[PDB]
């Protein structure tokens, strides 16, 4: 019975980039959200699946984290039905999607007085995502009728672009540190409970 | 920085008559980054030719590019009267090109 | 039918900045790249600078570097350029130029270019 | 590793004068990827520590005066004075950050007299 | 204001060893990248190593001339940065520096600088081998 170490995704010292989200699993352990929901530190806690207080007295086979950080006026690109260049391009729920997303302004920490360019996110993709799909390529983009060369210069560009992060930034430009929660209830004895 | 040139400066040729213009890199780069423009005085500048060979939507069959390397040319099978204008090249290149030649003139004899 | 408008002549002083603005229409805007161009009357073609819509990024020549920026706002579907320190020399009609795109793939060439506009310093 | 290299080894400027700074890198410091080129700019006086005037070349830190101000990318740049003053005499030097650091043999700036 | 305070200098026998050190000031030691910067007299200046902070590996790094003969380390209770430095060379004299210079684009660190600044440099210390 031991406690689910909600530390390491929420308190991380480091997030990755939006266009390779981190995932990470939550199983076998005590759950609690009710500390979440109740810390009043999040700018936005939403579910898509069960209300986030109700969610509390149920079980899981498993929950997963992704975790990432994209602008606040983008947080509303994170959820299911929705279009844009980080719903299309980076991050992608189903329309089936049961969880809640959880963001946190991180203007304190992830922004750099020059701007922080260590946060990317991708710009070109040949097609739309799939749910939940992760890709990392860093292979020039390509348009147009002639094949690219591999070179950057024309109708050939790197797929991935930075944020510029800063301090002065308005709040809709401000970094959002923003943690998915995922449910599943797979075939198998509850693993995950509070 | 790279220098593109062109030959000759200015021609004289009559209608129905065979034309070709040319021009030379500083340097060999690629034919995929090379275009060609027709200019008329008091217009803009009309792609013709690109990728070194490609016709532009809507140009006529007697327009052709060619050469290879660091040498390219543009052809005109026979001149009609709207082929009488002033042309340039362009290369693309990596980009921190984009470079443009001296310019060529057709004049009617 | 693609087609880009440029914004009207205008007359500056040596010493001063002049803008121009360049707006997309018929085409997907994102997809594309905005390159400038100036002639002076009887003058060969010189390249200014170019960017790319999508991210924002812009190369230079090195006779403009730091004299010129070039700037898009998508929400407006124009781009825009603006030249600083004006000289005498730098009279000239300016113009924008784009590949057409489609939603599936853009051209390989400038294939549209603007009415372009007449800057004068005076 | 990566080898920086500055020219001129030294330039006197008359006061009030502007003057450049010229560097090669051994290879491009840009990284596709943010589109940014990582050089930086340092500046020491005898006696003292370098200390840093512009991260990206692009930009100037807190404290430093508008006539500094970089410029170039890939392999090659240049920093401007737009004029000169006695207060900026110094040892100036290019720093990389592409990988791990490097910096280069440095420039001395020094005003001109008879 | 953020002050480095650096130590351990002094003349050494050629062959020999010595143990370099550097004070953290105010600013977290421990969440930034450290670096050692050598310059000799009448020299440019010359990049030593590097060690990570302790979100990362906590690995280094060094610059070949002196690669295999200097190992950098540092004590987080203490928030002091070391450099060992072993079969010491006439070549090796210098004034060596402790600096947080490069850090600032790799580390965790926010846009809270102290001085509105994170380049921070200490006056160093001078070794001098013969
Ligand atoms: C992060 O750590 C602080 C330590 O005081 C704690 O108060 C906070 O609840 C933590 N956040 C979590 C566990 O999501």
């Amino acid at each position: 019975t031991n406690l689910c170490p909600f530390g390491e995704v929420f308190n991380a010292t480091r997030f990755a980039s939006v266009y390779a989200w981190n995932r990470k699993r939550i199983s076998n352990c005590v759950a609690d959200y009710s500390v979440l929901y109740n810390s009043a530190s999040f700018s936005t806690f939403k579910c898509y699946g069960v209300s986030p207080t109700k969610l509390n007295d149920l079980c899981f086979t498993n929950v997963y984290a992704d975790s990432f950080v994209i602008r606040g006026d983008e947080v509303r690109q994170i959820a299911p039905g929705q279009t844009g260049k980080i719903a299309d391009y980076n991050y992608k729920l189903p329309d089936d999607f049961t969880g809640c997303v959880i963001a946190w302004n991180s203007n304190n920490l992830d922004s750099k007085v020059g701007g922080n360019y260590n946060y990317l996110y991708r710009l070109f993709r040949k097609s739309n995502l799939k749910p939940f799909e992760r890709d990392i390529s860093t292979e020039i983009y390509q348009a147009g009728s002639t094949p690219c060369n591999g070179v950057e210069g024309f109708n050939c560009y790197f797929p991935l672009q930075s944020y510029g992060f800063q301090p002065t930034n308005g709040v809709g430009y401000q970094p959002y540190r923003v943690v998915v929660l995922s449910f599943e209830l797979l075939h198998a004895p509850a693993t995950v409970c509070g | 920085e790279i220098v593109l040139t062109q030959s000759p400066g200015t021609l004289s040729l009559s209608p129905g008559e065979r034309a070709t213009l040319s021009c030379r890199a500083s340097q060999s780069v690629s034919s995929s980054y090379l275009a060609w423009y027709q200019q008329k005085p008091g217009q803009a500048p009309r792609l013709l030719i690109y990728g070194a060979s490609s016709r532009a939507t809507g140009i006529p069959d007697r327009f052709s590019g060619s050469g290879s390397g660091t040498d390219f040319t543009l052809t005109i099978s026979r001149l009609e009267p709207e082929d009488f204008a002033v042309y340039y090249c362009q290369h693309y290149g990596s980009s921190r090109g984009w470079t443009f030649g001296q310019g060529t003139k057709v004049e009617i004899k | 039918q693609m087609q880009l408008v440029q914004s009207g002549p205008e007359v500056k002083k040596p010493g001063t900045s002049v803008k121009v603005s360049c707006k997309a229409s018929g085409f997907t805007f994102m997809s594309s790249a905005v390159q400038w161009v100036r002639q002076a009357r009887g003058q060969r073609l010189e390249w200014i600078g170019w960017i790319v819509i999508g991210s924002g990024n812009t190369n230079y020549a090195q006779k403009f570097q730091e004299r010129v920026t070039i700037t898009r706002d998508m929400s407006t579907s124009t781009a825009y350029m603006e030249l600083s320190s004006l000289r005498s020399e730098d009279t000239a009609v300016y113009y924008c130029a784009a590949p057409y795109c489609s939603s599936i793939s853009c051209n390989d060439g400038f294939d549209i270019w603007g009415q372009g506009t007449m800057v004068t310093v005076s």
